[PDB]
């Protein structure tokens, strides 16, 4: 937080503005919440904020931070980009004609009724199904058909009273599709929700096929790349004062998990393991091995949450063939997961190592189908968490199959980022899995480093977690270079990271 | 020696991984800087430089780092960001870069509000290595608010923004000159009159020479008076500037219509001013010659 | 509930168009010298046009 | 409270230059109410 | 709540006076009996909105006769301006609670009379006028903007949220 001339009277005197128009920036969602006792509601200039009283030292900060029609430049810079999208690849998805309706100067800022952004007009005919959340999978796109799509977005500001961007969109498409003076060309469309305040985005409408995955990346890929969103973003932290102090922008590339901390769930899974036979010879010269217990590994890093749910091999009996029927077990048992989860944990998309088991509890999932369902493009490594002490010997000697939940977060949650404790963790599980020995020494060097009994590692401090940090980096590169014949001094910016952190 | 080499023989050859490699490391070498040297500076300029049209494809990139430096918490980082702009600053257009230069163009005018002269400086430097290429009347800040916004600057009363800023000024008066109102161009005139005090000598012949243009773009006779009464000052260097600044005006538009005033005004009777126009009428003949 | 439009933006006029307010920190309105169509300029126009 | 419709606050060198011409007018006064008659402003100030 | 509305109560009975004195005037009969005032028997909206014309158009000519013309005043009571408005007409513009208060109580009874006429057009329902007018009534907080005029309005505000809460 932002670390002569010879003045008149009134400058000599009278307080300083600035900083009390900072702190009301800064606090600002807050000190203009939506729930209050008595205040008449009024809407900010050019511009879909609402204000319910009269709060000078507010009303300058917003308003100067949507000077020169910001706000209307950010709707057309969104609706240009989601045609772009379409311009290209109306091939796979059969779009014979892409229609941007040429715009009322005025469909953004009005909050009640709207207009439409994009006209679709297909080749042929779709087949489209019910309206769901952008963030449910299962989609019979079945009901109807059409040549006529509309699409809206609509921006909002939000606030802590109300920033659920799900029911926003809900809500708004209910209403404006069944209202009498939203002017739809078609029964048939989608609206995707902006939130300014709070960076979030959803969507609710009626799909088709192809739409989920096409507008999940075209979006995400927006709400991090445009123009418009980054001038806004920039005056944000130049009226608040707020510098970073990071150099290289922390490991946020396009990939996922800038996307995947987020308030939403995420799952990780790893049924890689789950199946183990441990091998000794016989007095005969063959290598007798014992099948051993196993166990489900379930993963939300914005918690440092995992699952485990071990397997007993009394599954080993009479089932044929091991890995496909245990693809159908870890089937039916994330299954009974999510109808034994409350309605805050429920999980909204799961990631699995085994691109191969989707399938299973693809069709699983059927009771629970709001659960995007994918395979992880960068392996994560949770079959190093078969390497430690606790665990371990929890799964080997464990005789019912059964459930546990470790918090790997030992007490970081508390000084570093659901952010930092992820990566710091993909860290800690990289070093088992490559090397596990220069992890013991390197995560215990301190002769007396000591872990308290709920922990899943040592109590440190800053300073040498800063200085482990780029030793377990250091030995991920040494390693790689060793098994590759490689120059650690050789890599870029972009190889060393993503070694460190995954697939290429 | 990359620098050097390419300098000396052009990028011709250079395949695809090779120069993919070659922009990135260059990259790191330029947030790695930990010295304040032109040397990453100069092999950035000159590396884009020879990649001539090549380097289309990584704007996103180049400029998302430099952006993400321009953020930083030590003002050096965001000077020496400020500094790459204004090098790369003309591929950065001649690649067509009108999301991207058109996001520099604006987010500098945000940065513009700085108060470290050593960022506000080298801000100005970029902002008129920008103008340099996209001429005025397609930059994204329309001048018709850039230089409304410029002249709070001028009272900033050190030496390096100063510079830059009667640069841009300067720049702005010569050509645009006409995207802006006959009231702000007294309004800096005014300004002006008290950049000719600054320790710098190129300060001062840059002051001048703006005089000169407003001169051309306004008609003499209003910044004349205005050259008079500060004729009347004491302490010699401002006085002597504005002789210089009466001569250049009058060598732009023709002495004819100075001529009189200047003549007139060897009536009033005080020294300074009878010596300030006898001086102005040195400078004159020089200048006219003829 | 009742919805208005905040109608004069708080633009302290000796500061845009003079590039100079006497208060100078203090002064309670937005320092901006910034000419741009309004909240009614464009209404009022392309109504009668 | 300042107010507002006004320009700055005199530079030192402006400050100076009146200064001056004030100093001056208490000179004249005080060769006025003592009537001198050996006295002489110069074309050249 | 409870208890607050106890404490209203006990306060009503204890300030209680007799009548105490008596003179007579009967507006309307004095009103009728004069040679200008017809009677009739209409429907309750139709004079809803007759009421609703009548003040709008009193307030604008108050404004016009007064030939502000940069400022309007548009049908659901509130006032905008025009233009950008200069000192001179900032100040001859300025309006006090007698204008204010009038305008945003007309602003209730049209917010009350228009649920009326929704219902009667047909678009709504019997239960959807109950509960909007049952909304009306709580919330004059914030949709008129009373209370900056006569801030002592904030006795009715809190009473209605007691009875909401008893309800
Ligand atoms: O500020 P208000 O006008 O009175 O209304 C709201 C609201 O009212 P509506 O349902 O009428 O929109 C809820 O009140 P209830 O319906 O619950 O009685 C609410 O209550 P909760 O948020 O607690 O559910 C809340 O209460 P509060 O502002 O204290 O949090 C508050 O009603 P009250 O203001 O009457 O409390
Ligand atoms: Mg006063
Ligand atoms: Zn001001």
């Amino acid at each position: 937080w932002e670390k002569w001339k010879k003045l008149t009277n009134a400058q000599r005197s009278g307080l300083n503005q600035i900083p009390n128009r900072r702190f009301t920036l800064w606090w600002s969602p807050t000190i203009n919440r939506a729930n209050v006792y008595v205040g008449f509601q009024v809407q900010l200039d050019l511009t879909g904020i609402f204000m319910h009283g009269k709060i000078p030292t507010l009303k300058i900060s917003l308003i100067q931070i949507f000077r020169a029609h910001l706000w209307q430049k950010i709707h057309e810079s969104i609706v240009m980009d989601l045609c772009q999208v379409f311009d290209q690849e109306l091939d796979a998805l059969e779009i014979e004609t892409v229609q941007k309706e040429t715009i009322h100067p005025r469909k953004s800022y009005k909050m009640n009724s709207s207009c439409a952004d994009i006209l679709l007009f297909a080749s042929y005919k779709w087949n489209v199904s019910r309206p769901s959340l952008l963030a449910d999978s299962k989609d019979v796109m079945d009901s109807t058909t059409t040549q006529k799509y509309w699409i809206d977005i609509q921006l909002r500001w939000g606030d802590y009273d109300s920033h659920d961007i799900e029911r926003y969109a809900r809500a708004k498409f209910l209403d404006y599709t069944t209202d009498n003076m939203s002017i739809y060309p078609s029964p048939t469309g989608v609206l995707i929700a902006i939130d300014l305040a709070y960076n979030l985005h959803s969507a609710y409408g009626n799909w088709f096929p192809g739409s989920k995955p096409l507008i999940q990346q075209a979006m995400a890929k927006i709400m991090k790349a445009n123009p418009a969103l980054y001038v806004l973003r920039e005056r944000i932290r130049k009226g608040l004062q707020l510098y970073s102090s990071e150099p290289t922008e922390p490991y946020l590339s396009s990939q996922n998990y800038g996307e995947l901390f987020s308030n939403q769930i995420i799952w990780f899974v790893d049924d890689t393991n789950v199946y183990r036979v441990t091998i000794h010879k016989t007095f005969e010269g063959n290598l007798t091995t014992k099948p051993i217990n196993g166990a489900i590994f379930i993963f939300n890093p914005r918690t440092g949450q995992l699952f485990l749910k071990i397997i007993h091999t009394s599954v080993w009996a009479g089932q044929k063939r091991l890995g496909q029927l245990a693809k159908w077990k870890t089937a039916e048992e994330v299954a009974a997961l999510i109808r034994s989860l409350p309605v805050e944990e429920q999980p909204k998309q799961i990631i699995v190592t085994r691109k191969g088991m989707l399938d299973p509890l693809e069709v699983h999932l059927l009771d629970f189908p709001n659960i995007v369902i994918k395979g992880s493009e960068l392996q994560l490594p949770f079959q190093a968490c078969l390497k430690v002490e606790k665990f371990g010997d929890l799964i080997l000697k464990a005789t019912e199959p059964q459930m546990v939940l470790f918090n790997l977060y030992d007490d970081w949650l508390k000084t570093i980022s659901s952010y930092t404790a992820f990566s710091r963790l993909i860290l800690i599980l990289r070093a088992l899995h490559v090397n596990n020995d220069r992890a013991k020494v390197i995560l215990k060097p301190d002769k007396t480093t000591i872990t308290e009994p709920h922990h899943i590692w040592p109590t440190l401090t800053d300073e040498e977690w800063i200085k482990v940090e780029v030793q377990l980096k250091d030995l991920i590169l040494a390693d790689y270079g060793k098994k590759n014949n490689v120059n650690v001094a050789s890599l870029t910016q972009s190889e060393i990271r993503d070694i460190i952190l995954g697939m290429e | 020696t990359i620098e050097k080499i390419m300098g000396n023989l052009g990028a011709a050859d250079i395949d695809h991984k090779l120069e993919e490699q070659l922009i990135d490391g260059i990259l790191y070498a330029f947030q790695e800087q930990t010295t304040e040297d032109s040397v990453m500076l100069n092999g950035f300029g000159t590396v884009v430089n020879a990649l001539g049209k090549r380097v289309k494809p990584y704007l996103p990139q180049i400029c998302g780092t430099v952006l993400w430096r321009l953020n930083n918490k030590s003002a050096k980082v965001r000077q020496q960001a400020a500094d790459l702009i204004s090098r790369t600053a003309v591929v950065m257009k001649t690649c067509q870069e009108e999301k991207l230069m058109g996001h520099l163009g604006v987010v500098l005018y945000e940065y513009l509000g700085e108060e470290y002269p050593e960022v506000l400086g080298s801000i100005l430097g970029a902002l008129k290595a920008i103008v340099n290429v996209i001429g005025m009347h397609k930059m994204t800040p329309p001048i018709k608010d850039l230089l409304p916004r410029l002249t709070p600057i001028l009272k900033n009363r050190h030496e390096k923004v100063q510079e830059n800023c009667i640069d841009l000024v300067g720049r702005i008066a010569d050509r645009g000159a006409e995207y802006v109102s006959a009231r702000e161009w007294m309004r800096i005139c005014f300004e002006l009159l008290e950049l000719l005090k600054a320790h710098k000598k190129a300060i001062r012949r840059a002051t001048v020479n703006t005089f000169g243009y407003i001169a051309k773009a306004i008609g003499p006779h209003d910044v004349l008076a205005t050259l008079l009464n500060n004729l009347k000052v004491q302490e010699r260097q401002n006085r002597v500037c504005t002789t210089v600044a009466i001569a250049i005006v009058a060598e732009t538009c023709s002495p004819f219509t100075v001529l009189p005033a200047l003549m007139n005004e060897y009536r009033v009777p005080e020294l300074n001013v009878q010596n300030g126009v006898l001086k102005s009428l040195s400078f004159l003949f020089e200048y006219i010659g003829e | 509930a009742t919805v208005r439009w905040d109608y004069q933006p708080d633009i302290c006029k000796d500061y845009k168009e003079t590039g100079f307010c006497g208060f100078g920190d203090s002064c309670k309105f937005l320092h901006d010298r910034s000419d741009y169509k309004h909240g009614w300029q464009i209404e009022r126009e392309l109504d009668e046009g | 409270g300042g107010k507002t419709g006004s320009g700055g606050v005199a530079s030192s060198s402006e400050s100076n230059r009146d200064r001056r011409e004030r100093l001056r007018q208490l000179a004249l006064e005080t060769i006025d109410i003592n009537k001198d008659p050996y006295f002489m402003k110069n074309h050249l100030g | 709540s409870y208890q607050k509305l106890l404490k209203y109560y006990v306060l009503n009975a204890l300030k209680h006076r007799p009548p105490k004195a008596q003179k007579k005037r009967y507006l309307f009969r004095s009103f009728k009996a004069t040679k200008f005032f017809q009677s009739t028997k209409l429907d309750w909206v139709e004079v809803g909105l007759q009421v609703c014309r009548q003040g709008y158009n009193m307030l604008n000519l108050l404004i016009h006769r007064k030939n502000l013309n940069y400022l309007h005043l548009d049908y659901n009571f509130n006032l905008k301006p025009v233009k950008t408005l200069t000192t001179k007409e900032r100040k001859k513009s300025r309006f006090g609670n007698a204008f204010h208060l009038c305008r945003e109580v007309l602003r209730l009874t049209k917010l009350v009379v228009d649920s009326h006429v929704q219902y009667r057009l047909g678009n709504v329902d019997a239960f959807q006028l109950a509960d909007g007018l049952q909304y009306i009534f709580a919330h004059v907080g914030q949709l008129t903007g009373m209370y900056r005029y006569k801030y002592k309005l904030m006795r009715q505000i809190r009473m209605c949220k007691d009875l909401k809460h008893l309800i």
